[PDB]
């Protein structure tokens, strides 16, 4: 919690520690043994309440539409517990991704710009950390909502089902006793707990990816300036002063390019699952929203987990495209300077500059994909096909 | 000399398409413009506008539909192509006679795998035109002059004894009547005349397309053997002056090649995406026409000889189109081989700058949609199965 | 109205702003009061009979066929509401982009060409404005005489509806008296002022396109002496002579590069939106097709639907890839001039533009899809596709 | 034997003579004559029982159900007969690229380097033959207890078919004891030879591309000290060296560029049938899949062709793709060293290698498609979109 990229991310951190995503690195030793059983406990009550959810499937599973229905919340709440599996598991690459930026360059020219763009690249990362957090708040407070306007009715003959925010079986009569209390409360710790664990999961890649763009954005900036450095015949001190000034900008983007590396290889894996799970659910969504009629409770939840999904996918793929941008645009960066008044050192430099920024640095998921915004306009295209036909078949 | 294209330079002729084929400066002149303007315009009114208005006014079903599709198709398409070819004359005898001198200033080496080149592709060029020009012409005779044929033998084996009333080749349905003796002779002379005219024009233009892109091949092959003597020459350790002329000459050489490949594209851009949209449709209505009929008919002689005929009209420009990209492409490879390290930097930035262009894709385009290559034989190929799927669907 | 780029477009001005497209910057301030009344009062009438369409959209909900002409008269219909709101709120980027072209480069050797490729611009500029607008008064011509020769007859029993060119619910009795005729005038009014609007401003976004186009080639001709006045050693009169010649070449193409990306800022939420409205139009206008037996008016009606939606369609992705290709034969024309003889700095001139080249300039909506015949093609076999799959399926 | 590419290999062509697949060149004359009869004798086993097969095909051919089944089978086991003789008709080619790496190309200061990386590709090489056969004899155990565990009925009434592990009509009683157990030995035979023909073949390309993909990781490494090697102005001696050590690196690049190319052409046109055929199997297993409903054996059966054949795609994508990465990542490593502290010559080298390195190494099924994880994705993509239409009609 002092050196670069985890001291800038330390909120995130904290909020991941704090609802339970372990990481026993960035605190006293002191607090390493009680914080773990913590975590271990919540692990543990999250796969609990997984479990009754699991079993109500199993019981609710001689109709379509129920067992279409748990199905969909049964992967939307895969999710979370997959994402904090997977952490521990791979926390090695984490770490040695956290800490790729503890060492950056340094030029004495170059310093103010690089200021700058670490400040507003640290008030970008906690303005998406905030807008994400908000969003998780909302999408809580909509569900516990919208669970007591509707009316807890089960047709087979009209049955009283209990009035939870989550379906599912619990062993004690969760009615109108004190057990109804406690899976409200159980059900509202259990919908925040996951919720937050994804979603900061999925903020720390996203700031990751913004700290990436801010840091080509500096690099773009740089360039601008370097060339008229060069250019100007040119004595030692200042051909050692353009050499040096070339080599702060080669060596600036090949760390960048490392930690872009480093961020593919932490989050590939996961963002191939996380489409997995997403495929199926979406095609379960759109089975849904075909039986949508009217603006009545069934058309609201299908909507919001419709929203959720595809929000998901898209917070995703705007990062991705966002670096692919960037850099790409070094490209134009390079040409748009003054190189022609440049000296041949410069321009080679620029030359291969190009030669390098002729393709742009992605983010795959596992070799199988891209993360950018085809990938959404493919995903959302996919979805309202299979509706259209879904809608046509019958 | 000349024989650059020389059966295609026969089958032009013989179209009237250049009056003056076998010159060695083929001259576009306006009398040969008007009088294959007359040529295009005679099929129109012999085939193309019967045989719509038999399927905009007499067709009854879908079979009786796809019967009459089956060949109106392919007749508008070479319609559509006499058009396209008519206007674009000037281009295409251009690209002729281009070909024509860098076969000339080829044919003046004296290095023995030149002259080898030479005469494989003068083999390739005439084996390939007398064989497609053969079977599309066969093709067409079958389809057109069959009525005439079992005429003759009717009259030959039972004389005047048995009856057989000729009837029309494929329906059609004709303003003015043909009930009379001599309106039928004269509307089936016409008809055979047009039948003529359309298999000159798919026989000679395919052929055409086929043999440019051959000496395409060729001149980029001879660019080939000029880059392997450039290598030969920096490992023999020449000057700085000689390298930069005989980089200076293959660049020179490649520019030619580059400049017969944009001329081929203008020419051929429009052709080849009528081309592609009447295949994706033909290829599919002459599958479903011989499964409807197979069995020991004619019509299933008839259909099984028309099938590879479109399948393999479809693959000769989806093939060549691949060959001219991958000639192309090669070019950096080549360039690359040669010991390019000995050199001065100054020619190895020329030489980057070589292969920087030539990597950039080449080829010819479908009317600027896309590029033409080998990968397109399977989409529209697809495309075609789809409608055939269709059609079945329809049926049952 | 003095400066380049929007003395060029002049015309195209004065008809957005005949026809009610806002636009208070370009005339004397005078004018600024009333013109602007005017183009508010359009927007109500339009938005009054939009507003009569959509309530006869809501009783006309019982059937399928009348709901499914509703639903694409009203998508047709929307798009110039879209668009004629639209502009305004972006009006900022608008005219910037039209102020882009005031300050631009000037060398002596390259004036000439310089000045006949802006009259070619001009002139292809008044050629498309034209065909634009006939096509637009044919398509008005045609729906006013559809309209009569066709039997105005409802399918209930035999039931008289009112011969109008737009189906309408209107308060007074529009069929026989007075009102008939008023709702006539005022349909020839509210389909003139729509068409009007939203091919303004798709033939603005295309003159922008073309004078892109217009500049590149101007930029490939001077290419071609440039390399001449290079290769000739050189003193250095000859040398600073290329150097300034090199420099008005870098120059000017990255005036174009960025006139590109201002019109791309500026139009590709309207090209999003033009082709989210697109897709459900299209796939309305399959299921009407697939209901076609004869060369009845309905085929007239849906045929000239299915052409005005892939006309507009069309006229984007042609100019779309005129610029692109245009940006990529400009590594063509640097190739094929005499590169090699001429001197180093003009060499790496000349590689720094291929390397620029490698990438074809191109407009995309707000990045989810570019502007080429290839999207045409996409779409157009998207719209076959799924009349194959309503063919099939019933 | 004693050359490389063989030696290295030798396990892998000892495994293919074993099981009948020719190769009558890297053995003691005297075994030529023998070990010829031993193939041909394999080949007419192998058709005998593929004939067998499909006879069987035709009496049942009334029946869909078992027509898409026997089809399946009948592609399955059509892999490695089109393999088999395949390999005699390209021998030539074949053996051309076995002899490619007999003469490569040495430096002093890049011999340890050299060395490390062949000895890690022969251990890469071993570890998938063993691995590849490891699947294989598994897939046969599997197959086996598969046929021994399932009920062995017909459904017309129960009419009992022969319990035999391939579904055909043999003259024999395939009932009594002597015509089972012979029936039995005979289909074990089969079944281990097809899939070892197979699996070898597929090795043995495989095995060529981890060559070249180490070829290309010792390429990179030793990039690395090349450009330290020319970075110090340099005397004589030293111009010298790096005209060496760039020599030998560009010399090995474009040895294995020709490996490449000769292992393109010859499994190119392999990989070609191959997913020809994958093709049509794939679209029957989903039309096979759509009818799963639990059911153990079946679901097993129709989950292990799935398996076997997705792997097998899955096995020439994932290599062709590393092949391909490998060279993007020559790209990258020349990009990422110390170019600019070296001398003309060496930027020059870099730029060159880029410039070449900007179009990856692929193999292609014969200019039709390239083999790559994108490859796999399209097939797993078209199957399952094929799988849910289907399973949606029903
Ligand atoms: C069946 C066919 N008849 C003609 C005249 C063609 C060009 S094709």
């Amino acid at each position: 919690k002092h050196q670069g990229l985890v001291a800038d991310l330390l909120p995130n951190i904290r909020v991941m520690q704090g609802v339970g995503h372990f990481m026993f690195n960035y605190y006293s030793e002191g607090k390493k043994f009680p914080h773990r059983i913590y975590c271990i406990v919540t692990l543990l009550l999250l796969l609990l309440q997984y479990g009754m959810m699991a079993v109500n499937l199993m019981m609710e599973s001689d109709d379509v539409d129920d067992l279409t229905a748990n199905t969909i919340t049964m992967l939307f709440f895969l999710h979370p517990i997959v994402k904090m599996i997977y952490f521990p598991v791979r926390s090695k690459i984490f770490y040695k991704t956290l800490a790729i930026w503890n060492n950056p360059n340094s030029h004495p020219l170059f310093a103010e710009s690089n200021a700058r763009f670490h400040a507003l690249a640290i008030t970008k990362m906690r303005r998406l950390l905030f807008c994400v957090a908000g969003a998780t708040i909302f999408s809580v407070i909509s569900w516990t909502g919208i669970t007591f306007i509707e009316d807890s009715v089960k047709r087979i003959t009209i049955i009283p089902i209990p009035r939870l925010m989550i379906r599912t079986f619990y062993p004690f009569n969760a009615m109108s006793g004190a057990g109804h209390v406690f899976a409200l409360i159980y059900q509202f710790y259990y919908l925040v707990i996951s919720m937050a664990v994804s979603n900061s999961l999925d903020v720390l890649f996203c700031s990751w990816l913004l700290f990436a763009c801010e840091q080509l954005q500096h690099l773009k900036a740089i360039m601008k300036p370097l060339m008229e450095l060069s250019a100007t015949g040119l004595t030692k001190k200042q051909e050692m002063l353009v050499r040096s000034a070339i080599k702060y900008w080669v060596e600036r983007h090949k760390h960048v390019v490392r930690l872009v590396t480093a961020v593919g290889d932490a989050y590939g894996v996961a963002l191939l699952l996380h489409m997995l799970t997403t495929t199926i659910t979406l095609t379960l969504l759109a089975y849904q929203a075909t039986k949508v009629n009217g603006v009545n409770v069934y058309a609201a939840t299908v909507i919001g987990y419709l929203l959720y999904t595809l929000g998901q996918v898209f917070l995703f793929c705007i990062f991705g495209n966002r670096l692919i941008e960037e850099s790409s645009s070094v490209m134009e960066a390079a040409y748009s300077c003054h190189w022609y008044d440049g000296s041949e050192e410069a321009k080679t430099f620029v030359q291969i500059v190009c030669q390098q920024c002729q393709k742009a640095m992605s983010i795959s998921g596992a070799k199988f994909f891209t993360v950018s915004l085809d990938l959404f306009a493919s995903v959302l295209g996919a979805v309202v096909t299979y509706f259209m036909v879904l809608v046509q078949l019958k | 000399a000349r024989l650059v294209l020389h059966e295609v330079r026969y089958v032009l002729m013989a179209m009237l398409y250049i009056s003056r084929g076998m010159a060695k400066q083929i001259q576009n002149s306006t009398i040969d413009l008007y009088v294959y303007w007359f040529l295009t315009f005679i099929p129109i009114a012999s085939l193309c506008v019967p045989q719509f208005t038999y399927l905009v006014v007499d067709t009854k079903s879908l079979i009786d539909f796809i019967s009459v599709l089956v060949p109106i198709t392919e007749i508008l398409l070479t319609n559509g192509k006499m058009i396209i070819c008519n206007v674009k004359r000037g281009k295409i005898i251009n690209l002729i006679n281009q070909v024509q001198v860098a076969w000339d200033e080829c044919a003046k080496s004296e290095h023995l795998e030149i002259q080898t080149l030479i005469t494989a592709t003068a083999k390739k060029t005439k084996i390939f035109v007398i064989i497609y020009t053969t079977s599309f012409l066969l093709i067409c005779v079958e389809y057109s002059s069959m009525p005439l044929f079992k005429l003759i033998y009717h009259s030959a084996v039972y004389g005047k004894q048995s009856n057989y009333t000729i009837a029309l080749p494929y329906l059609s349905r004709f303003a003015y009547s043909t009930e009379s003796t001599t309106s039928f002779a004269w509307t089936y002379f016409f008809i055979l005349l047009g039948v003529y005219l359309l298999a000159l024009t798919l026989s000679g233009f395919d052929s055409l397309f086929a043999t440019l892109v051959m000496h395409v091949k060729m001149m980029f092959k001879v660019l080939k053997f000029e880059i392997e003597q450039l290598g030969l020459d920096l490992s023999a350790g020449k000057s700085h002056v000689e390298l930069q002329a005989k980089l200076k000459q293959i660049i020179l050489k490649h520019k030619t090649n580059l400049s017969l490949i944009e001329q081929l594209e203008d020419g051929f851009s429009f052709f080849l995406m009528a081309q592609f949209l009447t295949s994706s449709i033909l290829v599919c209505v002459v599958l479903y026409e011989l499964t409807m009929v197979f069995g020991w008919n004619e019509d299933t002689f008839k259909t099984v000889t028309y099938l590879p005929g479109a399948i393999l009209q479809l693959f000769l420009f989806c093939w060549y189109a691949q060959q001219i990209t991958e000639e192309a492409r090669l070019v950096s490879d080549h360039i690359y081989n040669i010991p390019w390290y000995l050199a001065d930097p100054k020619l190895q930035k020329d030489i980057l700058t070589f292969m920087v262009k030539a990597q950039k894709p080449t080829g010819v385009t479908a009317s600027k949609f896309y590029m033409v290559t080998l990968q397109t034989f399977q989409r529209i190929s697809s495309t075609s199965y789809s409608y055939f799927t269709l059609l079945q669907t329809i049926n049952q």
